[PDB]
């Protein structure tokens, strides 16, 4: 069901832009923008693409527009992956981004709540305080002193996990080591606190604060003291001292009635809203 | 008997005893107050959650009061409040159901069915303070009220969890229990073949939303000894930014009590557990007794809170009192009657006791196309002699204030209007707050002793006077802001009786162009005369004699309709009839030469003009009513001739 | 529940002069004061009218917990006597049977009342002289390090009142499963949380249950402390007045206001505690007071 | 200075309870033999126990081939895995056991160890 849906997500997006781009004609651009779009980046290899909302917005009648703008995080490696097929039917070490641009509507950091998590809204706002450039791994090479030390594998994700439990080394799935720090595909990154507009703020109210992260290709296009647009997509990020805030705490004891016995290593949760951004444009 | 454990009560006792006051009401609550439309409320307060499709039917305290059956009921919610409200959603669920059967074709009827209801009681008696609370009175239902600090960002809350594993990656999820999530061994092809390792990705998974809000207090009724305190509370879905910091809010809730741990590393949890409130219904809306805020403000969430129902904020016009305004609207003495009814207490100012009054029809909110943001404050100074209950005209000025501050002398600093930046408690962190014109962002600052400031503190009221902002621009946040309100001081002279043959520019320690930067100033002497002294001690002594309050027709609360009503209905428009004779009257002014008048007096005849034209429901001006407000400022000039 | 010292030495007065002998009991409790607190008020539930009046419905919250908990071990109580006497092979041992081979809630569970002390005036003591050393004004420095567990009488100046807060005591737990209720008695300042069951019926058996606590079924109690500064008057020459940590529990709390002239009655008790961790020379106790009773000044 | 604390309890609500067949609910599937078994005209198990304790036999003989007619699953899953069962048994025996001691000794005139089952038959000369 949901492995074929997404996946018939994926295909009528590959049906979309493999179909005519731009209805307009010889005045103006006649055909096949989004096929100029690879074969203009054949050109520069610059590995991204500019695709438009407003031209998804037409086909389906919306029926697709309103099935990837509440959760895109389901749809990660759906878009991406199709994609990659597409690129080969055409064009010949590829990596992709994906951005956006042209949302409809644009909100503040007041009209978020935690059912808008997976969801696309735009925020504006106040940049102050850039930091530095840091890389991030998202490719481990960790496999333990049994003989296949060479598992490309996971914690791509936002989690230090690198070992997967099944191989078919003599190592096992308690077996875990080191990340092979040469051989692996990384991206950098700057952390940038947006503040929010004067503009909007209401009585007795102080302007709000927020974390965002630029990955890879949009890493520089900010700038302290600027008005700028983002990415409609939004992550959370776990938090630590929010403790005695006060509240009922969530735990992950796990169950025990399962296995017959003859100690606690449970945990708990509590995070934070945070963002996550792929294009800014800094119009304003 | 059926029962439950913790209480005792049963369904079946409360539901159908429930559905009888659900079909009867017929005044009862008037009858305690003895009358001084008798269809029930609830069919018609039902029907406007039927037609409009609005969820949150609420009802006050008394109503199970009055009605004789159900009395054993009312109790029962004041010693249980987890259990019986949940009751009654059923059977209001069910009397959904009740009237549907009537016209059968019905809002399509099984989805309406399926939302969810649920009721907020509030008004639920107020007996004692948050201090007198034993230990016993843990989950009971209590009204506070107070004012509040600040505002934390939203605190998410898992409501479904979400689980994979890693071969073949079936996807079953778990909702949160009432205290935990567990989570099983073994998942791909049921709990068989001993598949993988269990996943879980938090970003799949569903949420919640509460919000920490830290208030403090005003116990009337104090006990002895008594400092202030302050308390916190934890609002939840709907009730996310139903809140501003400094509004007066009464607050319905119940107390809790739970552990907190230690340095965040262990188990073991401290005793003595940290106490808050777990509130229920909210009293953001105004009350019925003081004044109403302006909607030039809250137009923000004006544009918004139409996405979901919420609570109103505005105090509701009703109808046959509409006719009633327009009754005393075409009152002859109302230019005489409405100030001599303000404060019956003194006998006296009814030109200054008119600008109180005018300072609350103040001005037009003129904002250009781009630019102008043309307020409409006005500001004033009174002073002179002691001994004139000066402080209390504006202890009853501080209370019709819906954000009144009353501040003092020499209790302040620089850093002591703006940007209170200090360290939190408990999530141990360095949070910045909101000064002491932020809190007073719309509404009235009070000042006391004026010529006993420095030079840094009324050095900062040079930017609100003119610009109306506030620039911030230190460690914390550099970002400028505004925060209006109605500025009014007061202040003694030097002598403690202004004597004649000296200058009244003399003898009081201002900046002469920073004391006519002010709109209106006032001098209020003694006078030897004999006239008045008899009326004084007749007058004084009756509010003292025969302890009880008692020619005049003083409307209560008309006038605090009357205003609010005339606030967002009146924009006086100053056409040109008036400008012959404003620029010919402002000529006159500029002639004398040799206290001066600068182009504030310009700017401060117009703004006080229309006001008087939001008086008596003008949203035009004419040529006459521009006398009188000259004669307010000379109403001063007559009292400086010496 | 007052109790003097008087009326005990007015009867220890009447027995000698009547009858035989009776054992001394003023400076019996004078002595360690601290067992007699229970073990005084066991024997006060022995006799009860207990009917007395019909329950009101808007008496008490905790009242209907107790009405339940004595009728829940009554039903109970019932059961048991009834399938022994089906099954036989004068009814005292039989009543003893049914005592042994059931789970109970304890009495000490359900209570209701608490108990005060109160020191003997030197009124009687005159008239009679006993051990009436309990009842003099006496100075923290008059507190020598070999009065613990004695019964005091101290005075001086409220100073630092903190605000009343409950204190939890015990702690229920629901089984879920088994459909016991788990109590964990603490007496220290931190404690824990417990496993997943300790039922005897969860117990043998291969899925044991989960627990959680409960909030309405636990136990607190009124929670408060002040310090008390010396008197100024009996200060020796060149010294500075020192303070003294005194808890207050109960029903006594919500009646001192600081900065006042009150008499302090009590009984003096360490608590578990220690300076710097290098500092310790092996055993430091630190003590306080436990408050009884106040009778102020002005 | 403190003391130890403690920990106690008591079932109340009777609730979450399957018919599982499993560890509490064998045990009490004895009691119903021991005390409620009886042959023609004569119930011996029980008459046999109130002898054995002014005999001081703290023991107790079994007909395993006289069980199967009482009861079909109990002697099936004992010929499964007898080990756990054995020792759950000898609970079943002395909580009967502490019952008639007092029955002794209260109605006409402290220490008691566990118990021993003996078991014997004729079926099978494997």
């Amino acid at each position: 069901v949901d492995d074929v849906t997404g996946e018939k997500v994926r295909e009528a997006f590959e049906q979309f832009l493999e179909d005519f781009s731009v209805q307009s004609t010889d005045t103006g651009e006649v055909e096949k923008v989004y096929r100029a779009q690879i074969e203009f980046m054949k050109i520069y290899d610059l590995n991204t693409i500019y695709i438009d909302y407003q031209h998804l917005s037409m086909r389906e009648n919306g029926a697709l527009a309103m099935a990837i703008s509440e959760q895109y995080y389901r749809f990660l490696p759906f878009l991406q992956k199709g994609l990659r097929r597409v690129v080969r039917k055409y064009a010949p070490e590829r990596v992709f981004q994906i951005s956006f641009f042209n949302l409809p509507t644009v909100h503040r950091i007041r009209d978020i709540r935690s059912e808008k998590i997976g969801s696309l809204l735009s925020i504006s706002g106040t940049v102050t305080r850039t930091s530095e450039v840091r890389p991030e791994l998202y490719k481990a090479s960790f496999t333990c002193d049994m003989c296949r030390a060479i598992v490309d594998n996971v914690e791509q994700s936002f989690k230090y996990t690198e070992p997967t439990f099944c191989p078919n080394p003599s190592c096992e799935n308690r077996a875990f080591w080191t990340l092979n720090v040469t051989r692996s595909r990384f991206l950098d990154w700057q952390k940038v606190r947006i503040q929010e507009n004067a503009n909007e703020i209401p009585t007795g109210s102080m302007p709000r604060t927020l974390d965002v992260i630029l990955r890879g290709d949009s890493v520089e296009r900010a700038k302290p003291g600027d008005r700028c647009k983002f990415t409609g997509v939004e992550i959370v990020v776990p938090d630590v001292t929010q403790l005695g805030l006060p509240g009922v705490k969530p735990s992950s004891t796990l169950d025990t009635r399962g296995i017959s016995k003859t100690s606690l290593g449970v945990r708990d949760l509590t995070y934070k809203i945070s963002f996550l951004a792929c294009h800014v444009i800094s119009i304003g | 008997l059926r029962i439950i454990w913790g209480t005792n009560v049963s369904i079946q006792e409360c539901t159908t005893n429930f559905r009888n006051f659900l079909m009867s009401f017929k005044y009862k609550f008037r009858k305690i107050l003895d009358e001084r439309d008798e269809e029930l409320y609830y069919i018609k307060q039902l029907n406007e959650m039927r037609e409009l499709g609005t969820s949150n039917l609420n009802l006050d305290a008394r109503n199970l009061l009055a009605y004789k059956q159900t009395e054993d009921l009312y109790h029962q919610l004041l010693n249980y409040p987890q259990e019986v409200i949940s009751i009654m959603d059923q059977t209001i669920k069910d009397c959904m159901v009740s009237l549907i059967v009537d016209n059968n074709l019905d809002y399509d009827l099984d989805e309406i069915e399926t939302k969810f209801y649920k009721v907020r009681p509030y008004n639920v008696g107020s007996c004692k303070g948050m201090r007198e609370l034993n230990p016993n009175d843990i989950d009971k239902l209590i009204n506070l009220k107070g004012l509040v600090l600040r505002s934390t960002p939203v605190i998410p809350d898992m409501k479904v969890a979400f689980f994979k594993c890693n071969v073949c990656d079936h996807t079953m999820a778990v909702e949160i229990d009432r205290g935990v999530i567990q989570e099983p061994a073994r998942c791909e092809r049921i709990d068989c073949n001993e598949p993988n390792s269990m996943s879980l990705i938090h970003n799949r998974c569903s949420f919640a939303d509460k919000q920490v809000i830290k208030l403090q207090e005003t116990p009337d009724f104090v006990p002895d000894g008594q400092t202030p305190h302050s308390i916190s509370l934890c609002v939840y879905d709907e009730l996310v930014d139903s809140c501003r910091a400094g509004d007066r809010i009464e607050v319905t809730g119940t107390f809790r009590s739970i552990p907190i741990r230690a340095n965040s590393r262990q188990r073991v949890l401290k005793s003595l557990y940290k106490t808050y409130v777990d509130v229920v219904h909210v009293k953001k809306v105004s009350d019925k007794r003081l004044d109403v805020d302006t909607s030039t403000i809250e137009q923000e969430l004006m544009q918004n809170k139409v996405d979901h129902n919420e609570v109103e904020e505005v105090r509701q016009i009703t109808d046959q009192d509409l006719a009633k305004i327009r009754e005393v609207a075409a009152r002859e003495d109302l230019y005489s009657l409405l100030a001599r009814s303000i404060a019956p207490s003194i006998y006296e100012l009814e030109d200054v006791k008119k600008g109180i009054l005018l300072q609350l029809f103040g001005g037009t909110n003129k904002t250009f196309t781009k630019g102008g943001r043309y307020r409409g404050d006005i500001n004033i100074l009174l002073c002179g002699d002691p001994s004139t209950s000066k402080s209390q005209i504006l202890q009853y000025v501080h209370k019709i204030t819906p954000r009144g501050v009353y501040t003092s002398g020499k209790g302040s600093s620089a850093v002591g209007l703006t940007a209170y930046i200090t360290r939190d408690v408990d999530t141990k962190q360095l949070v910045l707050e909101s000064g002491a014109l932020v809190l007073s962002d719309g509404g009235v600052c009070c000042i006391d002793e004026f010529d006993k400031m420095s030079d840094s503190t009324r050095s900062v009221l040079h930017e609100v006077m003119e610009q109306q902002t506030i620039s911030i621009a230190k460690a914390g946040i550099i970002t400028t802001l505004n925060a209006r309100s109605s500025i009014l001081a007061s202040a003694n002279p030097i002598g403690s009786r202004y004597n004649p043959n000296l200058p009244v520019t003399e003898n009081i320690d201002l900046p002469p162009p920073l004391l006519s930067r002010f709109d209106l100033v006032y001098l209020v002497l003694d006078k030897v005369d004999e006239k008045n002294d008899r009326e004084l001690a007749k007058h004084l002594t009756n509010l003292y004699l025969e302890d009880k309050p008692e020619d005049d027709v003083l409307p209560v609360e008309f006038l605090t309709m009357y205003i609010s009503y005339a606030k967002e209905h009146i924009h006086p428009i100053i056409t040109e009839a008036a400008k012959t004779e404003l620029v010919r009257a402002y000529v006159g002014m500029r002639k004398m030469g040799d206290i001066t008048a600068t182009t504030r007096q310009l700017e401060s005849m117009i703004r006080l003009a229309e006001a008087h034209a939001k008086m008596k429901l003008k949203n035009v001006v004419e040529l006459e009513d521009v006398q009188e407000a000259v004669r307010l400022i000379r109403s001063a000039i007559k009292d400086y001739a010496t | 529940v007052i109790i003097d010292l008087d009326d005990i030495l007015q009867y220890q007065n009447e027995k000698f002069l009547q009858g035989t002998q009776a054992d001394d009991l003023v400076s019996a409790i004078q002595q360690n004061a601290n067992h007699f607190t229970e073990l005084f008020c066991r024997a006060i539930d022995n006799n009860m009218p207990l009917p007395t009046k019909e329950i009101d419905y808007k008496d008490d919250v905790l009242d209907v917990i107790l009405n339940q908990r004595r009728l829940r071990n009554e039903r109970m109580l019932s059961d048991r006597t009834n399938e022994i006497r089906s099954e036989n092979l004068m009814n005292d041992a039989l009543r003893e049977v049914v005592e042994d081979e059931t789970e109970l809630f304890p009495p000490n569970l359900t209570r209701r009342y608490f108990l005060y002390f109160k020191p003997l005036s030197q009124n009687c003591a005159r008239r009679y002289r006993k051990k009436a050393i309990s009842s003099k004004p006496l100075s923290v420095r008059q507190i020598k390090g070999d009065f613990l567990g004695q019964l005091i009488t101290v005075r001086g100046i409220i100073t630092r009142v903190s605000d009343v807060k409950p204190a939890v005591e015990v702690i229920a737990y629901t089984c879920d499963q088994c459909g016991y209720e788990v109590f964990q008695e603490v007496n220290s300042r931190t404690f824990t949380p417990l496993s997943e069951c300790t039922s005897e019926e969860c117990s043998q058996n291969q899925t044991k249950g989960q627990l959680f606590m409960s909030t309405r079924a636990s136990k607190f109690s009124a929670f408060q402390e002040c310090k008390i500064q010396e008197l100024s008057q009996q200060v020796p020459v060149g010294h500075i007045p020192r303070s003294l940590n005194i808890h207050v529990n109960g029903t006594l709390v919500r009646s001192l206001s600081p900065g006042d002239i009150v008499d302090v009655t009590g009984i003096f008790l360490p608590a578990p505690y220690t300076g710097f961790k290098a500092l310790k020379a092996g055993l430091l106790t630190e003590t306080y007071l436990e408050a009884q009773f106040v009778r102020q000044h002005k | 200075s403190f003391d130890r604390p403690e920990i106690y309890s008591a079932p109340v609500l009777q609730g979450e309870s399957p018919n599982d067949d499993d560890n509490t609910e064998i045990i009490k599937s004895f009691k119903n033999f021991i005390l409620e078994f009886r042959l023609d005209s004569q119930f011996i198990y029980r008459d046999q126990l109130r002898n054995n304790i002014l005999v001081k036999n703290y023991s107790l003989t079994v007909n395993m081939e006289h069980l199967i007619g009482y009861n079909e699953d109990i002697y099936k899953k004992l010929s499964d895995e007898p080990s756990d069962i054995i020792p759950l048994f000898e609970t079943a025996i002395t909580q009967v056991a502490k019952r008639i001691s007092i029955l002794s000794r209260a109605q006409s005139a402290n220490s008691l160890p566990t118990f021993q089952l003996i078991l014997n038959s004729n079926a099978n000369q494997i």
